[PDB]
């Protein structure tokens, strides 16, 4: 089983630079290696093969070079759109084995999120169960700290926080938490807020509403 | 205009089985060798096996961790490829892509659990009433197995400023997912927002219009 280690596992880098990813083959391959870009939420395109051919459509700022065990894949000009995960297959003998992947993360200027608190509907509370939603949008970087409060009590073991990829265009993060609570203990409290710490804030900011106004 | 579209993913108990298949098209696909690769959660691309033409007698190699289990085929004259699937185990769990070598399908989820189907319930996530203008709105998707769910606003003519959080897993057991999109504060009261829920796995398909709460 021919062993394929990328270098490195992950990499930030500013747009227009030149970014270069190694891939380290276990035995000789010979040519027989390919590149590929995985885009978040998006299937395997094929960039690179016989370690150096340019796959047809693929931008001529991507190029591979190598032959034996060591094989380089290079942008020369990192665009946001490249924000992706990138892979070397070694297609010599059976079984065809993947690298790990390289994620490639692009370094920009601090991005300060646009906070917006979102009351439970009506229509859920009905069920039994009340979702209070606290969306940080376009921020830059990913490091954000949100807090729920409920009447003065922090929250705590009863939210969830999703992270979208970095935007293909401006290169900022999303984040939403989910604070659940029983309709209950939703309906004995008024204050509903979360606070957002985040480096392009001078200081944390709150969103809050009081239940039913 | 080459196209690769897998079929037959879904949910199915641990030791059963379940047959995808890859209707090619937009190149000769005798001459061609078709590959599975599989993408769990978070994880590497893993080589499945690969299917070789005609003239190489159809010839099959598989990866370690599903050699005597998968079996791949092709039908040259439905322009089709096979990965049928047997002993499955929750491991097993991921996408599963269809490769002519050159190009990869959109890719299909196999789920292997003892899990329940469920559909989810759609709710809003109602702009507020606020002048700065930016405004924020969604609708939540709240409590399915098993993924994916997929959301489109207002039918896919509304895109820009669209963000689809990953799905969380919750303490449950169940999914929840957010999709939200900023617009201008202004045509709050005149653009009708409809997000497009569809969970194919319970059959759901909702229209959720979010609007400004009275």
């Amino acid at each position: 089983d021919i062993q394929m280690t990328q270098s490195p596992s992950s990499l930030s880098a500013s747009v227009g630079d030149r970014v270069t990813i190694t891939c380290k083959a276990s035995q000789d391959v010979n040519t027989a290696v390919a590149w590929y870009q995985q885009k978040p939420g998006k299937a395997p395109k094929l960039l690179i093969y016989w370690a150096s051919t340019r796959h047809t459509g693929v931008p001529s700022r991507f190029s591979g070079s190598g032959s034996g065990t060591d094989f380089t894949f290079t942008i020369s000009s990192l665009q946001p759109e490249d924000i992706a995960t990138y892979y070397c297959l070694q297609y010599i003998n059976y079984p065809y084995t993947f690298g790990q992947g390289t994620k490639l993360e692009i370094k920009r200027t601090v991005a300060a999120p646009s906070v917006f608190i979102f009351p439970p509907s009506d229509e859920q509370l009905k069920s039994g169960t009340a979702s209070v939603v606290c969306l940080l949008n376009n921020f830059y970087p990913r490091e954000a700290k949100v807090q729920w409060k409920v009447d003065n009590a922090l929250q705590s073991g009863n939210s969830q926080e999703s992270v979208t990829e970095q935007d293909s265009k401006d290169s900022t993060y999303s984040l939403s938490s989910t604070l659940t609570l029983s309709k209950a203990d939703y309906e004995k409290h008024k204050v509903y807020a979360c606070e957002v710490t985040h480096q392009g804030l001078s200081s944390p900011v709150t969103k809050s509403f009081n239940r039913g106004e | 205009e080459v196209q690769l579209v897998e079929s037959g993913g879904g949910l199915v108990q641990p030791g059963g089985s379940l047959k995808l298949s890859c209707a090619a098209s937009g190149f000769t696909f005798s001459n061609y060798w078709m590959n599975w690769v599989r993408q769990a959660s978070g994880k590497g691309l893993e080589w499945v096996g690969e299917i070789r033409s005609k003239s190489n007698n159809y010839a099959t190699h598989y990866a370690e961790s599903v050699k005597g289990r998968f079996t791949i085929s092709r039908d040259d004259s439905k322009n089709t490829a096979y990965l049928q699937m047997n002993s499955l185990k929750t491991e097993d769990t991921a996408v599963y892509y269809c490769s002519n070598r050159y190009y990869y399908g959109q890719g299909t989820l196999v789920t292997v659990s003892s899990a329940s189907t469920k559909g989810p319930s759609v709710f809003p996530l109602a702009p507020s009433s606020k002048s700065t203008g930016t405004a924020a709105l969604g609708c939540l998707v709240k409590d399915y197995f098993p993924e994916p769910v997929t959301v489109s606003w207002n039918s896919g003519a509304l895109t820009s400023g669209v963000h689809t959080f990953p799905a969380v897993l919750q303490s449950s057991g169940l999914y929840s997912l957010s999709s939200v999109v900023t617009v201008p504060s202004s045509s709050l009261g005149t653009q009708t927002y409809i997000c497009n829920v569809n969970h194919k796995p319970s059959n759901t398909k909702v229209d959720k219009k979010v609007e400004p709460k009275s």
